[PDB]
């Protein structure tokens, strides 16, 4: 625990970490046509809830 | 002064503008309007000597006339509708001289030859009041008569205001005048939108005195009043030049700092109503008037200039002027764009 | 008007005395308190450009 | 994930920004006519007030 | 070789009261 | 009288070379006086007469720009018969600069002023033909 | 190393920091009960 | 514009029809953004006073952070209710005067012909 | 004069730590700089990347247009049809104006 | 791109946190780490292009560009890193914060979708640059030039702001998904061509037109190093990328609005590279060298045809990187001589016989070697450019001579010949100056192997 000058190389992987979840929240925001554009349009098979999350 | 006296003159400079919003009758507006007037002239003459009294003289008998115009205009209004309060239907003569009475207030161009004098003849508090506290009224005035003003007139008194504004500011060596030529140039900016959304005038005035404040406590901090003043600060308190560069860059209107979301919703209300050419106009004048803020953070952060050997001691002592609303101030500048809808 | 703590607090400090028909020491009425009076009556609810 | 999961998104944002250009537009009519005629909540110019007229019976008949 | 930083001529052509 | 200089517009260019020539030089003049009016009370003379030839001189220089302004301006509509051409106006603008290259002794004066006139009355006459309206009106 | 003039901020001001982190405790109840409150209060009125 | 609004309370933060508004997140970016501007606010002031950075005046940080979240909390839901009053008085307005904001319906690019400018 | 300190002469690095990468005055900082450099810069961007690159399947979909492509002249000219026809959308579902 | 700029944010507290000692090392390593996270967005299975959100987006136009600020980052860093040794430590990571910002904000630009954003940063890109130019640079002209730099670029600026505006008002969104989508033709009006105009003479400020680019000599020369990578790399790429996107809404006013500007391109890029092929200054020789080649693509862009904007992008890429080299190459020698003139150090490659060899690939990268991505660049424009008129190839193959004799005259005069033997100072070399342009030279190597990603919209 002594001479933490090593614990600075934690910021840049939480910034991927955060960037990645936050672009997951994203898409989850934009969770509309999700199945309903006219080119794929499938119909969910019997153990699918979601088509892409 | 004694704290008394004090007591006394600062709640009347408070009470001049807030009698000058808390009236429906024109009558007690110009009485607030000459409740600042009377109380500021103790202040600016607070150290007497010649600069000083000049100043003061200016400033009273520039502010006076005004004073007495919007005076006869309320009187003229009285007689015609036998009301204090500026309906529509007045006279367009009556409400021109009003706005001419008030641009004299102000300091907007052509009327704006005696805002540098009077501000280079005071101390560095005083202009701050100066440009931030006095103008607020005279807006107030404009304001709540929005819909009655002629668009030609107050258009061609804001882009006076940026021309004269920019070439005055340009070769100024002393900061207490380009200030003073910073306040006409963003007071034009205002006047120009007044007849248009009122709100974004107000939003540039919240702006411009976030700004200036800062600004002028900066100077205060070693008495600068000088380019080759201000250039000695990478000795004397060198964790200010960063503060200083982005607020000068915010004042002239750059993108990423929140100096440009005035300019830039203007031009939005503007171009909404067809004035496209004016708008370009003062548009690309800004930039003569950044031309100097970027000439000053040159000469003072960027290639620092020759020092003293004096300024050792400045070294040794220590300081505490800083006030904690120099950082906030400086902070909401230079950093507030991305609250830009909650701003507007 | 820009600050309107008047209406905050009820007070009426000076929108009393604004036009002709408010409120003379002893009631004396001012000529065209009648017309000013209908103007006022005629003009409230509507703002302005309609009651222009 | 897939190329449907980008093909709906992009869907979802045009529409988006569709409905918000289409309200711009309106916004800009709106103020538009409500300017030029005061027949709405914005642009209501105040008048003077109509509670501090006296109603009493005067000195003169002739009020 | 070194960076240039500003002299005296540089310096006092901001000294003028006008520029 | 307003109707007075709107007049130049009931009949385009190429048309009543005259009338629009020392309309643009009543204009000018105008401008000029306005000038002499502010270089006096500003910046006077060391006496009356000095101030009065100050006067003579802007007015008289401004009305030789608006002269030739208006000369060129339905001149070259005249020739070469193009009424809806902002490029009569740039000319006519350029023959400005160089009238006031030529009172003002200098060449650079005289191709600036050339090409800042004859950019902006280029500019003048497409707002006069696509409907540009400066002080506008508070519409939304 | 010893300052001959003993500075003014050698020992805090416990009076401050008091009233600073009380100031930052209350503030943060007070805007979660508040969140809580609006948020109640958003689906009471606009019903569920 | 909107202050002659009807039923438009003088000096007035938050009408109890702003109490039907959504509140924020609390965890929302410009709220967070703010706490950042005040954390930059205290070092910034550490910085001027030639005091330790990160390191000096951490009751000082907090109460900085704390004063900007918990007014741009409120100063956001004010926002969002006057945006709010905007899109209510902007879709009552097209309800009342349907005539002037009429039911528009376009063609199909098969129907109408633009003109097509080859590059070459 | 105005007292300034002297233009410093040229100073040669290799006299002191021959070993010298460009780096940094420490030989140790130099070492441990050059490493990762050459490290994250080639062993692991200039590699990794290389083959997540070669091995990005149908970019912007050119195997699949050309399999695509295949059948389709495969289909056209089985049937006889005019492969590549000379316009795009037909004019059955087109409505031109009269004059 | 969330994930490609947040990690670039972390970097500065990277930067400030760190120790004195392990400032640069951390702070590269993670810089080459977002490089490689950024080769993500070159999963393009699909002719569907990538949206993430409202906020960002990314094309085949964006993503090299991105790839190539992001890979660019490192390349400033050890650059600066010979230099600015002896400075303090708060300026040193003062500059690490600067080269930081300015890649953040440079790929939020590319990474854009609305052109008001695209504005403010392109804009905002101006700060970092001039106080790195000013605060940095050795000269005392350095001034002079980022005014220059600084008010160009402005006053060109604010004409589009104006235009932007006005198509905000007119169409309602200023978003680039649907202004393609819905695009009516102009009425060609002179209203609309001062539309035109005002939409163009802000990029063409910046890439630069050969009436205006008196600001790229003045800065190239001045700027320490990283600024001319940076100057030379991208912030002439984002006017072009400006120009790609804002032309679709342009049409068919670029069918004669185009002419003045494809003429001044041709001619001022003959002027050009007749001025390099008569210099004193070599960081002035690669400065107009890079108005020369940046003039093509002007050309390329006025002609708006997928020959052309393919061969924009491949020559964009390709003169970015080959620059960058060349700035570091004479930057290599101006750390010894402290003079940029070029006679005076005039018999290397005896002393310097490696770097002799980067020098050689650079020219003959600068020139149009074949199997390479600058004359396939220089090629499709040219047959771009034919196809337009017949008569161009006269202008381009005058310009090809004179292209191989300035960069053939540059290598023999400043490598080839009797060395100086009154230069001691002529340090060997460093591997970090020599693993500069390794990492300048393999991706022109790798993207010359597989250029299906060096093309852009159209292919
Ligand atoms: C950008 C504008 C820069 C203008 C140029 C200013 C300049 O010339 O540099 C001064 C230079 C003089 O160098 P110096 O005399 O060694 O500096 C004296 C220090 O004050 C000596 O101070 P010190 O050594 O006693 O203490 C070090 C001090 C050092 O801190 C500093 O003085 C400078 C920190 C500025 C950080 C700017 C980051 C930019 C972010 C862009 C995104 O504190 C730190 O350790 C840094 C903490 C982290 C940064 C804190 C900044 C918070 C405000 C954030 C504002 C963001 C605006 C963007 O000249
Ligand atoms: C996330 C964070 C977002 C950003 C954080 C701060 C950013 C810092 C930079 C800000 C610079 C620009 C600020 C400009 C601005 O505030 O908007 C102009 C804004 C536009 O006003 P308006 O909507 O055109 O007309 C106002 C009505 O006349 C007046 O009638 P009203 O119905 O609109 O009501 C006025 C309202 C005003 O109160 C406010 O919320 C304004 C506070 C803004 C201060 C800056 C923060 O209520 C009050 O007066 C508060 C009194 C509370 C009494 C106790 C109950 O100016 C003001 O309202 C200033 C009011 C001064 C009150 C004393
Ligand atoms: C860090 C430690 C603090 C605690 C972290 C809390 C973690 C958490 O769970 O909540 C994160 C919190 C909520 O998480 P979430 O609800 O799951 O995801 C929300 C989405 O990110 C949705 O986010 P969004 O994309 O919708 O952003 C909302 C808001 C944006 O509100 C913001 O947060 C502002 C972000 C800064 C940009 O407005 C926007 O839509 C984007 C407008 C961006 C305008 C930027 C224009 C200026 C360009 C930059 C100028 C340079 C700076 C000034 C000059 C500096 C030099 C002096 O999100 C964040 O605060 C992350 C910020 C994202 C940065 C976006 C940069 C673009
Ligand atoms: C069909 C289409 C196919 C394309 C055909 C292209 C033909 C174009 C003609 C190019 C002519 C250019 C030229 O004149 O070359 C001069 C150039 C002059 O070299 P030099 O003057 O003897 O250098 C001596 C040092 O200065 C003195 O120091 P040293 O003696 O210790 O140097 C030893 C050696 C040391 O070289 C190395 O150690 C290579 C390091 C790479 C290691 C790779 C690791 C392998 C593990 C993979 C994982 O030389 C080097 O330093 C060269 C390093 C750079 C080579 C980069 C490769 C260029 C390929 C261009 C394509 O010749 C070369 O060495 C380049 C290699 C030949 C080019 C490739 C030949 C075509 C192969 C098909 C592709
Ligand atoms: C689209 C293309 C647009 C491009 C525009 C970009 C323009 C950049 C302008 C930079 C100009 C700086 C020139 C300085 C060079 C140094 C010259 C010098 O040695 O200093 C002496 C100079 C006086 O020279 P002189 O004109 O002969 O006057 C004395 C004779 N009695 O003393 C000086 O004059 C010092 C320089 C003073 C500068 C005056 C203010 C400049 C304003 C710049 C324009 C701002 C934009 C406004 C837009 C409207
Ligand atoms: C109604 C019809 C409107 C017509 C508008 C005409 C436009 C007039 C142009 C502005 C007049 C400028 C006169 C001038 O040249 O300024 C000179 C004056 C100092 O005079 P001086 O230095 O001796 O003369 C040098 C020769 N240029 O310099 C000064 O003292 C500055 C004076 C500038 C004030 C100009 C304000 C006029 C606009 C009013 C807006 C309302
Ligand atoms: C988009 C970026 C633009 C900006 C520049 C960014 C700079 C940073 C670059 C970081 C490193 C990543 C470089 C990625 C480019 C190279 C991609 C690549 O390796 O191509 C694959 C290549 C061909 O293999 P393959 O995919 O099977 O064939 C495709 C033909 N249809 O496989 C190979 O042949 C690789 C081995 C080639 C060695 C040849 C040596 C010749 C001597
Ligand atoms: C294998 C290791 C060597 C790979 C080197 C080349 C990698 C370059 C591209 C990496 C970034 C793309 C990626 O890997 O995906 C990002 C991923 C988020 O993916 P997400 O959809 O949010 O959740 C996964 C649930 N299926 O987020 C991740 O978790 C990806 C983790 C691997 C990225 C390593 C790159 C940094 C080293």
């Amino acid at each position: 625990q002594l001479l933490r000058e090593h614990w600075v190389h934690i910021l840049v992987p939480a910034g991927f970490v955060f960037g990645c979840y936050l672009d997951r929240k994203d898409d989850e925001k934009l969770t509309a046509f999700r199945n309903k554009s006219m080119l794929f349009q499938r119909e969910l098979r019997p153990n699918e809830e979601v088509t892409w999350k | 002064m004694n704290p008394i006296t004090l007591a006394i003159i600062y709640f009347t400079i408070f009470l001049g503008p807030v009698i000058t919003m808390s009236s429906t009758n024109l009558m007690l507006m110009w009485v607030g309007l000459e409740f600042s007037l009377l109380a500021i002239i103790p202040m600016l003459i607070n150290k007497k000597n010649p600069r000083s009294t000049e100043a003061a003289t200016k400033y009273f008998v520039t502010q006076a006339t005004a004073s007495m115009i919007i005076l006869l205009a309320i009187v003229l209004n009285y007689k015609q509708l036998g009301t204090w309060m500026f309906q529509q239907q007045t006279n367009g003569l009556i409400l021109n001289m009003t706005l001419m009475a008030l641009s004299m207030k102000l300091g907007l161009a052509p009327f704006h030859f005696w805002l540098p004098e009077v501000t280079q003849g005071i101390p560095l508090h005083m202009g701050l009041i100066l440009l931030t506290w006095q103008k607020i009224a005279p807006l107030s005035i404009l304001i709540q008569i929005y819909p009655l003003l002629n668009s030609t007139i107050i258009l061609m008194l804001a882009i006076t205001s940026i021309f004269m504004g920019a070439w005055g500011g340009l070769n100024q060596t002393q900061m207490r005048k380009i200030m003073a030529y910073s306040s006409i140039a963003h007071m034009g900016w205002m006047l120009a939108i007044l007849p248009y959304n009122p709100s974004l005038t107000l939003l540039n005035l919240m702006i411009y005195i976030i700004l200036t404040a800062p600004m002028f406590m900066a100077l205060m901090l070693n008495n600068s009043m000088t380019i080759n003043s201000i250039s000695l600060l990478w000795n004397k308190t060198p964790a200010m030049l960063t503060m200083i560069s982005l607020m000068l860059l915010s004042l002239g209107g750059l993108p990423p700092l929140t100096g440009f979301l005035p300019k830039w919703i203007i031009i939005t209300e503007l171009m909404k109503n067809n004035c496209l050419i004016m708008a370009t106009l003062m548009a690309m004048m800004a930039l003569l008037n950044l031309f100097f803020y970027t000439r000053l953070i040159y000469s003072t952060s960027l290639t620092m200039f020759p020092t003293n050997n004096n300024s050792k001691m400045m070294t040794h002592q220590t300081k505490t002027k800083p006030n904690l609303m120099f950082s906030t101030l400086a902070i909401m500048s230079t950093m507030t764009l991305p609250l830009a809808p909650q701003l507007i | 008007p820009f600050l309107d703590i008047q209406k905050k607090l009820g007070i009426s400090l000076d929108r009393h005395f604004m036009f002709l028909s408010a409120e003379q020491p002893y009631k004396n009425a001012a000529r065209c308190h009648a017309f000013e009076k209908e103007w006022i009556e005629c003009a409230h609810g509507i703002g302005g450009t309609r009651a222009k | 994930d897939g190329p449907e999961k980008n093909y709906e998104k992009t869907l979802a944002i045009l529409q988006i920004e569709s409905e918000k250009a289409e309200l711009r537009l309106k916004e800009q009519e709106v103020r538009r006519l409500m300017r030029a005629r005061g027949d709405g909540p914005w642009y209501q110019f105040p008048t003077p007030e109509k509670e501090f007229i006296d109603h009493s019976p005067k000195a003169t008949p002739d009020n | 070789a070194r960076q240039w930083q500003p002299d005296i001529e540089w310096a006092e052509q901001f000294s003028g009261a006008v520029m | 009288v307003k109707r007075f200089f709107e007049s130049y517009h009931e009949v385009p260019d190429g048309t009543q070379c005259h009338r629009k020539t020392y309309i643009t030089t009543a204009l000018g003049g105008i401008c000029g006086i306005i000038g002499s009016a502010y270089s006096v009370s500003l910046n006077p003379a060391d006496s009356t007469l000095e101030a009065v030839a100050r006067v003579g001189r802007y007015t008289f220089t401004a009305a030789a720009i608006g002269a030739m302004f208006g000369l060129t301006t339905c001149v070259s509509a005249q020739v070469r018969e193009k009424p809806d051409d902002p490029l009569n106006y740039f000319i006519g603008g350029c023959a400005g600069g160089l009238t006031l290259g030529a009172r003002t002794h200098s060449y650079g004066t005289a191709a600036m002023g050339c090409v800042y006139m004859g950019t902006a009355a280029a500019l003048f006459k497409i707002g006069k033909l696509e409907g540009w309206e400066l002080f506008p009106t508070p519409k939304v | 190393k010893f300052y001959v003039r003993e500075p003014v901020n050698a020992k805090p001001n416990w009076l401050a920091v008091g009233l600073s982190v009380g100031a930052s405790v209350f503030m943060w109840i007070y805007l979660i009960q508040t969140h809580n409150e609006d948020v109640l209060e958003y689906k009471r009125r606009n019903g569920l | 514009m909107m202050n002659g609004r009807p039923g438009h309370e003088p000096l007035k933060f938050l009408p109890d029809e702003a109490r039907s508004l959504p509140p924020p997140k609390l965890n929302d970016p410009r709220l967070v953004y703010m706490g950042l501007l005040g954390y930059c606010t205290g070092l910034m002031d550490n910085m001027l006073r030639m005091r330790p950075v990160m390191r000096a005046g951490l009751h000082r940080q907090l109460l900085f952070v704390t004063s900007f979240v918990f007014a741009g909390y409120f100063y956001l839901k004010r926002q969002n209710y006057l945006y709010a009053v905007k899109d209510h008085d902007m879709f009552g307005y097209i309800k009342l005067h349907p005539e002037d904001f009429p039911e528009k319906e376009k063609k199909t690019y098969a129907e109408i012909l633009e003109p097509f400018h080859p590059v070459r | 004069q105005w007292q300034e300190d002297p233009e410093p002469e040229d100073e040669n690095v290799y006299a002191k730590n021959p070993d010298f990468h460009g780096y940094d005055s420490d030989p140790v900082v130099d070492v441990w700089n050059m490493r990762a450099v050459f490290f994250f810069g080639f062993s692991i961007v200039l590699v990794f990347g290389t083959t997540f690159v070669a091995y990005v399947p149908d970019y912007r979909m050119q195997e699949w247009a050309r399999r695509e492509a295949e059948r389709l002249v495969k289909y056209r000219e089985v049937n006889g049809l005019p492969i590549m026809e000379s316009n795009y959308f037909d004019p059955s579902k087109i409505q031109l104006p009269e004059d | 791109m969330l994930k490609i700029i947040l990690p670039s944010l972390m970097l500065l507290p990277l930067t400030w946190l760190s120790s004195p000692k392990k400032t640069w090392t951390n702070v590269t390593s993670y810089s080459f780490l977002i490089s490689l996270t950024s080769l993500t967005l070159l999963w393009q299975t699909d002719e569907n292009y990538k949206n993430f959100s409202n906020m960002f987006s990314s094309d085949p136009l964006s993503t090299p560009l991105i790839i190539l600020t992001a890979w660019l980052l490192p390349l400033m860093l050890m650059a600066s890193q010979n230099h600015l040794k002896k400075d303090n430590n708060v300026l040193q990571k003062l500059y690490i914060s600067m080269l930081i910002s300015l890649q953040i904000l440079l790929i939020m630009t590319f990474s854009a979708t609305e052109l008001i954003m695209f504005y403010i940063l392109f804009e905002a890109t101006l700060i970092p640059t001039l106080i790195i130019i000013t605060r940095w640079g050795n000269q005392t002209e350095r001034l002079n030039a980022g005014i220059y730099f600084l008010f160009y670029t402005l006053i060109g600026s604010i004409p589009l702001l104006i235009a932007l505006i006005l198509i905000q008002n007119h169409v309602g969104t200023l978003n680039l998904m649907i202004l393609s989508f819905t695009t009516h033709t102009l009425d060609a009006s002179w209203s609309n061509n001062l539309l035109w105009l005002a939409c163009m003479m802000a990029f063409l400020i910046k890439m630069p037109l050969y009436g205006v680019h008196l600001w790229l000599p003045k800065a190239h020369v001045e700027a320490p190093i990283a600024g001319s990578m940076i100057l030379a790399a991208i912030l002439l790429k984002l006017g072009s990328y400006g120009m790609i996107r804002i032309s679709i809404i342009l049409d068919p006013l670029t069918k004669y609005m185009a002419y003045p500007f494809i003429l001044l391109s041709l001619w001022g890029m003959i002027m050009t590279s007749s001025i390099c092929l008569r210099q004193t200054d070599l960081k002035s020789l690669i400065a107009y060298s890079s108005v020369s080649h940046m003039a093509l693509v002007i050309a390329s862009i006025m002609i708006q045809t997928p020959w052309s904007f393919m061969g924009a992008t491949m020559l964009m890429i390709a003169h970015g990187l080959t620059s960058s080299l060349l700035f570091c190459l004479a930057n290599s020698n101006y750390e010894r001589i402290h003079s940029r003139t070029m006679i005076m150090a005039r018999g290397l490659q005896m002393v310097f016989p490696l770097m002799a060899t980067w020098w050689l690939m650079a020219s003959l990268a600068n020139l149009a070697l074949p199997p390479s991505i600058n004359l396939m660049g220089e090629l499709f424009i040219t047959m771009s450019l034919f196809s337009w008129s017949n008569f161009t190839i006269i202008l381009m193959g005058i310009n090809i001579i004179i292209t191989g004799m300035y960069s053939m005259y540059m290598i023999i005069t400043t490598q080839r010949g009797k060395l100086t033997n009154h230069m001691i100072n002529l340090q060997p070399s460093h591997t970090r100056e020599l693993t500069l342009m390794a990492l300048h030279m393999i991706p022109l190597i790798l993207l010359t192997t597989s250029p299906k990603l060096i093309t852009g919209l159209t292919m």
